[PDB]
């Protein structure tokens, strides 16, 4: 898979959608049915995924799909 | 300590039994230990204690400690509803396993629904 798709896959696994509904655009509070709990299990997935602790400054704003996407690819320090 | 860490008052219509409170500042070690401590004064005659954490941005380790210990000690009978718990505060209860416990322990996304059964 590409990045971005496996962003999209775990997004998918750790809010319990379809993968259909895993669109950018998509919030995961808003759209996709999510919780902070939801949230904060999503963005610990992608950091033991990608190897990354991010700072709770940043973990707060990746509320939805392209923000995660967004960060994982921007940074990679 | 400067007493910046505090139990703060709730406008809020509520039955004599129920005990609605914010927390204002980290809950690091030292501090949590004065906030709880004051807390567990506060209970008698309560059936439902709900502190609402939005302005809680912090939770260390020891101040986490603290609240398990809090809650371990809960008179029978008495419920504490925690709300609003910040990022930082949920990532660091996540990775410790916090687990709601019936009668005992229940997390709220917000006010409205830790008082939804009043
Ligand atoms: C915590 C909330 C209220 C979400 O709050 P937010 O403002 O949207 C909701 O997810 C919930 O109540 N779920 C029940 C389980 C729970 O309370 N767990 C405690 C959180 S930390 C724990 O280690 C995670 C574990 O449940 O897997």
């Amino acid at each position: 898979s590409t990045i971005e798709e496996r962003v999209k896959k775990i997004i998918g696994e750790q809010l319990g959608v379809k993968q259909e509904e895993v669109t950018n655009n998509a919030s995961f509070v808003e759209d996709l049915g999510a919780d902070s709990l939801d949230t904060v299990e999503l963005v610990m997935a992608l950091e033991e995924e990608f190897d990354t602790e991010i700072p709770d400054e940043e973990a707060e704003k990746i509320t939805t799909v392209q923000a995660a996407i967004d960060y994982i690819n921007g940074h990679q320090a | 300590g400067s007493h910046m860490t505090r139990l703060a008052p709730v406008v809020v219509d509520v039955p004599d039994d129920v005990l609605v409170l914010r927390v204002i500042g980290p809950l690091f070690f030292a501090a949590a230990e004065g906030l709880f401590t004051d807390l567990e004064s506060r209970l008698e005659g309560k059936r439902i204690v709900i502190l609402k954490w939005d302005a809680v941005p912090v939770l260390d380790a020891g101040g986490l400690d603290a609240f398990q210990r809090f809650v371990k000690r809960l008179p029978e009978g008495c419920e504490l509803r925690v709300c609003n718990v910040e990022f930082q505060p949920l990532r660091t209860m996540a990775r410790a396993g916090i687990q709601p416990i019936p009668g005992r322990l229940a997390f709220f996304p917000n006010r409205r629904a830790a008082m939804a059964d009043l």
